């Protein structure tokens, strides 16, 4: 494995680095390549002959190299820039690839985004297979941070909630769902239950009523 | 243009067979090589192997006993198959067209290296600051650059989209697919929010159209939850305008491939 940092971070506009060190037999033979792996997305060929920009990448991104350790160099820094970065070269084979062990990019400066918050009530299908599992869904978001709470009337619950990781969106917000696992006649006995979602020191509640129909 | 497409089961069983096909367009097997490249969750991308445009494998050193690549140029197919898998052969596996070429000649001397002539037995790369005829010598840090200059080049060119593998003993699990409907105080004034609650399956993945592909706009399908029972959840919700919430007819297309389930679920309108 070639080595790369585990984590980079830059400033919105700026410029970083991400270095990428083997030895003379892999990265010395002189044709490293670089991959953006972005969440959610297929990987993106950025870099190959240590120099060359891949189809459509564009010229904000260089690379280089210096002896047995290339660089990824990434210039006038966006907040889509962010995503792992990996990069590769052959090893006494040119079937035999070895890649570094990823960096990830954090890019720095990037404004705080309120979530928004929808709540769904069990759907009266649900309830007739005996189910019943309130929806919390958290949109555009920033940074991917929160911690949501439920509550069945007033009291908090902790049995049956299973939450996501924030994961990024199209837009460079934030992504997450939360969900409350019932029975029916625990929906039907209380007269409501909240999701609260705590982003950066603020919390939306949003809240549902067995009595709404 | 360019595209790859890869097939096969997104979950196998701890100790079988797992095996992949990548399906080719816009070019010919015979003219690129093609290549498969896996990544774990939170791991690093790890090379499989490729096969070239003669039919020649090459393979990861350390996964060579266990991995085999096929082709086929007339159906345009690319195979791969990975014995005795466990959980850690879980991951996302592309395929790809890849680069791969061996060049020789390069005598060309590394940065603080200079490239003379004026060494004992010739041509050879002495560090800069070094003088005299034994700087191509290994005492003094340089070599005679001799005969057979092999360089390596590989480079992966078109990545496919990747299919989303599970090693487990875990069992399919279908999806329950339940609507979300909007109620009267859930409205957001001009627009409103309609999606589907996908609901306890196993494996990874599962897609959601809307009204089959001719609804995108507004359109948010959330990542799934992992849930404690090794269950997954999913939902997609879609942003329409509330004077339509029941009369235009919304349907929410689930794909869940490992369980060959489909579900069209058309979602209502509630009263209150």
């Amino acid at each position: 494995v070639l080595n790369q940092p585990s984590s980079v971070s830059g400033s919105l506009g700026q410029r970083v680095s991400i270095t990428c060190s083997g030895s003379s037999s892999n990265v010395g033979n002189g044709y490293v390549s670089w991959y953006q792996l972005i969440p959610g997305s297929a990987p993106r060929t950025l870099i190959y002959g240590d120099t060359s920009r891949a189809s459509g990448v564009p010229d904000r991104f260089s690379g280089s190299r210096s002896g047995n350790t290339a660089t990824l160099t990434i210039s006038s820094l966006q907040a889509e820039d962010e995503a792992d970065y990996f990069c590769a070269s052959a090893e006494d084979s040119s079937s035999n690839a070895v890649f570094g062990s990823g960096t990830t990019l954090t890019v720095l400066g990037q404004p705080k985004a309120a979530p928004s918050v929808t709540l769904f009530p069990p759907s009266s299908e649900e309830l007739q297979a005996n189910k019943a599992t309130l929806v919390c869904l958290i949109s555009d978001f920033y940074p991917g941070a929160v911690t949501v709470a439920w509550k069945a009337d007033s009291s908090p619950v902790k049995a049956g909630v299973e939450t996501t990781t924030p994961s990024k969106q199209s837009n460079n917000k934030y992504a997450a769902s939360s969900y409350l696992s019932l029975t029916p006649e625990q929906w039907k006995s209380h007269r409501s239950y909240s999701c609260q979602v705590t982003h950066e020191g603020s919390t939306v509640e949003k809240t549902v009523a067995p009595t709404e129909c | 243009q360019v595209q790859l497409r890869e097939s096969g089961p997104s979950l196998v069983k701890p100790s079988q067979t797992l095996s992949l096909t990548c399906a080719a367009s816009g070019f010919s097997l015979s003219d690129k090589a093609v290549g498969w490249v896996r990544r774990a969750p939170g791991k690093a991308l790890e090379w499989l192997g490729s096969i070239d445009t003669g039919g020649s494998t090459g393979y990861n050193p350390g996964l060579k006993s266990r991995l085999s690549i096929t082709k086929d140029n007339s159906k345009s197919q690319v195979s791969l198959s990975i014995s005795s898998v466990t959980s850690e052969d879980s991951a996302t596996y592309y395929c790809a067209t890849v680069h791969q070429k061996t060049a020789e000649g390069d005598k060309t001397c590394p940065d603080g290296y200079e490239h003379t002539c004026g060494c004992i037995g010739g041509c050879g790369c002495k560090r800069s600051a070094c003088i005299g005829a034994l700087c191509c010598q290994a005492s003094l840090g340089g070599w005679l650059s001799d005969g057979e200059t092999y360089t390596y080049e590989f480079h992966v060119d078109t990545w496919g989209q990747g299919l989303v593998v599970t090693v487990s003993s875990a069992s399919t699990k279908g999806p329950s697919v339940f609507p979300l409907a909007p109620s009267s105080k859930s409205t957001s004034g001009g627009t409103a929010a309609l999606g589907c609650l996908v609901k306890d399956y196993f494996p990874e993945p599962v897609t959601v159209s809307w009204n089959s592909g001719a609804l995108t706009s507004g359109v948010h399908t959330f990542p799934a939850v992992l849930q404690s029972s090794g269950l997954y959840s999913l939902s997609s919700v879609v942003t329409v305008p509330s004077s339509s919430l029941g009369t235009q007819t919304y349907i929410c297309n689930v794909n869940h491939k490992p369980s060959n389930t489909k579900v069209d679920k058309k979602v209502e309108p509630k009263s209150c």
